[PDB]
RNA sequence: AAUUCUUGGACCGGCGCAAGACGGACCAGAGCGAAAGCAUUUGCCAAGAAUGUUUUCAUUAAUCAAGAACGAAAGUCGGAGGUUCGAAGACGAUCAGAUACCGUCGUAGUUCCGACCAUAAACGAUGCCGACCGGCGAUGCGGCGGCGUUAUUCCCAUGAC
C-alpha cells in the first residue's frame, strides 16, 4: 500500500570557483523519518564528472571527482577528492616498441590536504628515424624517473590545494617535464595519469565559503 | 624426426619462460609459444553506428574504442579458425596476411 | 679417534627417549652451553647462567637474550624495526 | 584447586613484577633510572630486572622490578615518561608512541601498573588511533584487539626468556621439578581411572566414558568437567 | 515523482552501469554519483528459459521496460559505463551490450558519455580451471 | 539441466575497512646467469662478461678416474600463515556401465623462516679447449671515424636521430 518515489525531494549540486560551470546536476534522498536525517547521509558522494561538460570546449579525457562535505538546504556544495584520465585514452597510448616511464610520490600541500600523484611518459620516435624500436637504457630511464619526481613536488610542496587544482585543468606539470627531459632522452606523451587524496584536515565551515565567493 | 626448426616458440637466450592462461580455455601456455591477437573496436561496429548519432547530446562527438589482447593455445586457435595448418615450404611464410579492408 | 658416528652430546642418553627426540635435543643442548663473543669487551666468554640470562665473566656485564641462544631471531629485527620508527617521526 | 594443600609455593621467588607508579614526572615530563641487575625468579621461566630510580621529593633511591625486555644489559640507562625516547626498555604511553612498534608489560587501565604481556615471549602491538575519545586499538596475543584508553603505557621490545616450549622435556622428573617450583598440580590422574563415586566418567567392565564429553555451560559443579561449552570438536583443519 | 525544472531547455542527466556477461543481461539506472537506484531490470525478469535469458532479444525486451518506467519520473539524458565479465575471466563484452544500449536510443532517451569499466588486474589470483585446460 | 545462494534482502549500484596471494598491457626469435633460472619504486653490499691499454708476471696452461659446490615441480620433519586455486573425499548431470570429460563445494597442498631429498623431453634429444673454409640484411654491449637536423641558448661537450 505504498509508492516509493513520493518520499524523495529534488535538491541541487554545485562546483567550486576554479572550474568553469557552477551547476552539475541533482540528487535524491529520503525525509526525516524513524531516526535518520536528509542532511546527515547526504554528506559524502562522489560524482565522477568530466571536464568538457564542466567547461565550454576542452579536451574531454581528463575527469574529476567532487564529494559533498557541506549541505546548504536545497543545495549540495562540494570538496576535492581526485583526478583520473579516461580508460580509452590511456589504452590507446601504450604501444609496442617504445619504453614507458611511470613514477610516483606522496607530497603534502601547505594546507593540510595530503596527496598521491602518479605520472607517465613514452619515448617518442622521430621523423627521419629508420630505427624500429625507440628503446631507452636503464640509466637513461632512472634520470627521468628522478626528474618526474623532482618536478611534481616543487609545484605542490610550496603552495596550497587551491593552486594545484588550477595546474591540472590542461596539465601544467605535464608539459613542464617534456621540456626538461629532452636532453636526457626525448619523450612526448607526458601526463599526470591519476591523483588521489590520502588524508584531509578537520572541517572548518568558513574555509569552504571563500571557494564559493 | 624433425619438422620445425624453431620448435613452436621464440626463445634462444633463456632456458625458461613465464606462463599465460588461454582466454578461451584456461590452459597454461608459454608466453612465446602462444597465438596472440590485438583487437581495436568502436563500441558501435556497423548497425548501431546510426541510431545514436541522431539522438545524441554533443555537437560533433566521437565514441571510444574497445582494446583487448587475446592469447590462444594451439588447439584453441585451430578450432576457432583464427589459424590454419599449412604445407611444408608455405609453412615458412612469417609474412602475415594482407589487411586492406 | 672419533667416538660417535651421529650422537652429539646425546650419547649422555643412550637408547632412551626414542630417535627423533634425541635428534630434537641435539640442536638445543649444543647451542645453550656454547660460548659467544661479548660485544662490549671483545673476548670469547659469554655464557648462560639460567633461562635466558647471560653473563660475561671478564667485564662483569649481564644481558637478557633468548632462553637457549644469545639473540632471539626477530628480536634481532625488533631492534632494526624500532630504529626505523625513529626515522619516520623525527624528520 | 580451591585451597590448603595446593596454594602456590612462595619463598625462593624474587618479588612481584610491576611498572612504576605514575606521578607529575611521568605525567608532565620525564625521569631517568639505571639498571643494576638482571636476576632470575622461580615459578616464572623468564628473568626480572632491578632498576634504581632516584626519588624526587626526599633524598633516596627507589628500586623497582620490571619484566626484562630482550636486548637490555646491565649499567644501561632507562629514560621514561610522556616525552621519553622510543628505543628499547624506555617507557611512555600508547598516546605518544607510533604504529608498528612492539610492546611488553602493557597497561589496560591508566595507572594500574601493567597487567598485559609479561610471560616469556608475548607482545601487544599498536594498530590505530582516534584522538577525540582518546582511545586506541591494541592486538593482544590471542588474535583479538582491545580498545584501550590512550594514556596507558608499555615498555618497548619483546619479553625475555624467549623460546621455552621448544625443547622436549624428556624425563618425567624434569616435569616434577618444573611443577615442584609451582603448585600441587602434577602426575595427573584421568577421570575414567576413578570409581563410580570419585569421577562421573569412570566405572564398570571396560575403561570407557559413556556420556558425551561436551557439557552445558550452565551445569553445576561436579559435572562441568570435560569440554566445556564446546563450540566444536575433532581434528582442527582449514583455519 | 515531479521534479522542478525549466520546461523548455534542460534534460535531467544520470548514469547506467550496463553489466554484460554471456549468461545474463542487466541494466541499472542510478543518480549522477551512482549511490541510489531508480530503474533496474534484467533479462531474467522478461524471458523465461535458462539458455536464452542473455540473448540479444532477451537483452532488448529488458531495455524497453527500463525506458517505460524511465519516462514516468521524467528522465531524458544519461551517462554510460558499460561492462564485460572481467577480473580474471573474459574482458570482451557479452550479447547484452549493443542490443541493450541501441534499444534505448529508439525508446525515447538521449545518449552521452560512453567507456569501458570492466574490472582488470595489474596481476591476479590464479584462475579457475586447471593447468591442463577445460577440456571440450 | 540440476546440486548450490535468495523477502532471514541473494545479484547489480556506494562510500568505508581488512587481510592473503600475483606483478597485466609496455614484452621483442631483446637481455644477464655455471645449470636449474631471473620483470613493482628507492637505499645499500659483495660479485660479472665484453670492450679499452706502447701498463706487470713470464709458461704459471688444456682435458679429467676418486672426491667436492649448486640443482624446477612434486614429495618430507617443526614452526609462522591461511585470499585464490586445488590430488583425496562428498554430491549433481552424463552413459548400456564412468569410481572419466563438464558442473557445486572442499582436505593434504598452493605462500613465508628453518633443515632433508638429488631427479625431469634437467632439450639444441647435438662434449669442452684449438685451427681453418663462402655471400648478404637485421640486431645487443663496448671502442673508433664522419656530412647534416634536434636538445640544454651561449655554445664548450655531453644525450637524442
Amino acid at each position: 500500500v505504498v509508492d516509493p518515489f513520493s518520499k524523495k525531494d529534488w535538491y541541487d549540486v554545485k562546483a567550486p570557483a576554479m572550474f568553469n560551470i557552477r551547476n552539475i546536476g541533482k540528487t535524491l534522498v529520503t525525509r526525516t523519518q524513524g531516526t535518520k536525517i536528509a542532511s546527515d547521509g547526504l554528506k559524502g558522494r562522489v560524482f565522477e564528472v568530466s571536464l568538457a561538460d564542466l567547461q565550454n570546449d576542452e579536451v574531454a579525457f581528463r575527469k574529476f571527482k567532487l564529494i559533498t562535505e557541506d549541505v546548504q538546504g536545497k543545495n549540495c556544495l562540494t570538496n576535492f577528492h581526485g583526478m583520473d584520465l579516461t580508460r580509452d585514452k590511456m589504452c590507446s597510448m601504450v604501444k609496442k616498441w617504445q619504453t614507458m616511464i611511470e613514477a610516483h610520490v606522496d607530497v603534502k600541500t601547505t594546507d593540510g590536504y595530503l596527496l598521491r600523484l602518479f605520472c607517465v611518459g613514452f619515448t617518442k620516435k622521430r621523423n627521419n628515424q629508420i630505427r624500429k624500436t625507440s628503446y631507452a637504457q636503464h640509466q637513461q630511464v632512472r634520470q627521468i624517473r628522478k626528474k618526474m619526481m623532482e618536478i611534481m613536488t616543487r609545484e605542490v610542496q610550496t603552495n596550497d590545494l587551491k593552486e594545484v587544482v588550477n595546474k591540472l585543468i590542461p596539465d601544467s606539470i605535464g608539459k613542464d617535464i617534456e621540456k626538461a627531459c629532452q636532453s636526457i632522452y626525448p619523450l612526448h606523451d607526458v601526463f599526470v595519469r591519476k591523483v588521489k587524496m590520502l588524508k584531509k584536515p578537520k572541517f572548518e565551515l568558513g574555509k569552504l565559503m571563500e571557494l564559493h565567493g | 624426426t624433425k619438422k620445425r626448426r624453431n620448435n613452436g616458440r621464440a626463445k634462444k637466450g633463456r632456458g625458461h619462460v613465464q606462463p599465460i592462461r588461454c582466454t578461451n580455455c584456461a590452459r597454461c601456455v608459454p608466453k612465446d609459444k602462444a597465438i596472440k591477437k590485438f583487437v581495436i573496436r568502436n563500441i558501435v561496429e556497423a548497425a548501431a553506428v546510426r541510431d545514436i548519432s541522431e539522438a545524441s547530446v554533443f555537437d560533433a562527438y566521437v565514441l571510444p574504442k574497445l582494446y583487448v589482447k587475446l592469447h590462444y593455445c594451439v588447439s584453441c586457435a585451430i578450432h576457432s579458425k583464427v589459424v590454419r595448418n599449412r604445407s611444408r615450404e608455405a609453412r615458412k611464410d612469417r609474412t602475415p596476411p594482407p589487411r586492406f579492408r | 679417534a672419533k667416538r660417535t658416528k651421529k650422537v652429539g652430546i646425546v650419547g649422555k642418553y643412550g637408547t632412551r627417549y626414542g630417535a627423533s627426540l634425541r635428534k630434537m635435543v641435539k640442536k638445543i643442548e649444543i647451542s645453550q652451553h656454547a660460548k659467544y663473543t661479548c660485544s662490549f669487551c671483545g673476548k670469547t666468554k659469554m655464557k648462560r647462567r639460567a633461562v635466558g640470562i647471560w653473563h660475561c665473566g671478564s667485564c662483569m656485564k649481564t644481558v637478557a637474550g633468548g632462553a637457549w641462544t644469545y639473540n632471539t631471531t626477530s628480536a634481532v629485527t625488533v631492534k632494526s624495526a624500532i630504529r626505523r620508527l625513529k626515522e619516520l617521526k623525527d624528520q | 584447586g580451591a585451597g590448603s594443600v595446593f596454594r602456590a609455593h612462595v619463598k625462593h621467588r624474587k618479588g612481584a613484577a610491576r611498572l612504576r607508579a605514575v606521578d607529575f614526572a611521568e605525567r608532565h615530563g620525564y625521569i631517568k633510572g639505571i639498571v643494576k641487575d638482571i636476576i632470575h625468579d622461580p615459578g616464572r621461566g623468564a628473568p626480572l630486572a632491578k632498576v634504581v630510580f632516584r626519588d624526587p621529593y626526599r633524598f633516596k633511591k627507589r628500586t623497582e622490578l620490571f619484566i626484562a625486555a630482550e636486548g637490555i644489559h646491565t649499567g644501561q640507562f632507562v629514560y621514561c615518561g610522556k616525552k621519553a625516547q622510543l628505543n628499547i626498555g624506555n617507557v611512555l604511553p600508547v598516546g605518544t608512541m607510533p604504529e608498528g612498534t612492539i610492546v611488553c608489560c602493557l597497561e589496560e587501565k591508566p595507572g594500574d601498573r601493567g597487567k598485559l604481556a609479561r610471560a616469556s615471549g608475548n607482545y601487544a602491538t599498536v594498530i590505530s588511533h582516534n584522538p577525540e575519545t582518546k582511545k586506541t586499538r591494541v592486538k593482544l596475543p590471542s588474535g583479538s584487539k582491545k580498545v584501550i584508553s590512550s594514556a596507558n603505557r608499555a615498555v618497548v621490545g619483546v619479553v625475555a626468556g624467549g623460546g621455552r616450549i621448544d625443547k622436549p622435556i624428556l624425563k618425567a622428573g624434569r616435569a616434577y621439578h618444573k611443577y615442584k617450583a609451582k603448585r600441587n598440580c602434577w602426575p595427573r590422574v584421568r577421570g575414567v581411572a576413578m570409581n563410580p563415586v570419585e569421577h562421573p566418567f569412570g566405572g564398570g567392565n571396560h575403561q570407557h566414558i559413556g556420556k558425551p564429553s561436551t557439557i552445558r555451560r550452565d551445569a553445576p559443579a561436579g559435572r562441568k568437567v570435560g569440554l566445556i561449552a564446546a563450540r566444536r570438536t575433532g581434528r582442527l583443519r582449514g583455519t | 515523482s515531479l521534479g522542478p525544472q525549466v520546461a523548455e531547455g534542460e534534460n535531467v542527466f544520470g548514469v547506467c552501469h550496463i553489466f554484460a556477461s554471456f549468461n545474463d543481461t542487466f541494466v541499472h539506472v542510478t543518480d549522477l554519483s551512482g549511490k541510489e537506484t531508480i530503474c533496474r531490470v534484467t533479462g531474467g525478469m522478461k524471458v523465461k528459459a535458462d539458455r536464452d535469458e542473455s540473448s540479444p532479444y532477451a537483452a532488448m525486451l529488458a531495455a524497453q521496460d527500463v525506458a517505460q518506467r524511465c519516462k514516468e519520473l521524467g528522465i531524458t539524458a544519461l551517462h554510460i559505463k558499460l561492462r564485460a565479465t572481467g577480473g580474471n575471466r573474459t574482458k570482451t563484452p557479452g550479447p547484452g551490450a549493443q542490443s541493450a544500449l541501441r534499444a534505448l536510443a529508439r525508446s525515447g532517451m538521449k545518449i552521452g558519455r560512453i567507456e569501458d569499466v570492466t574490472p582488470i588486474p595489474s596481476d591476479s589470483t590464479r584462475r579457475k580451471g586447471g593447468r591442463r585446460g577445460r577440456r571440450l
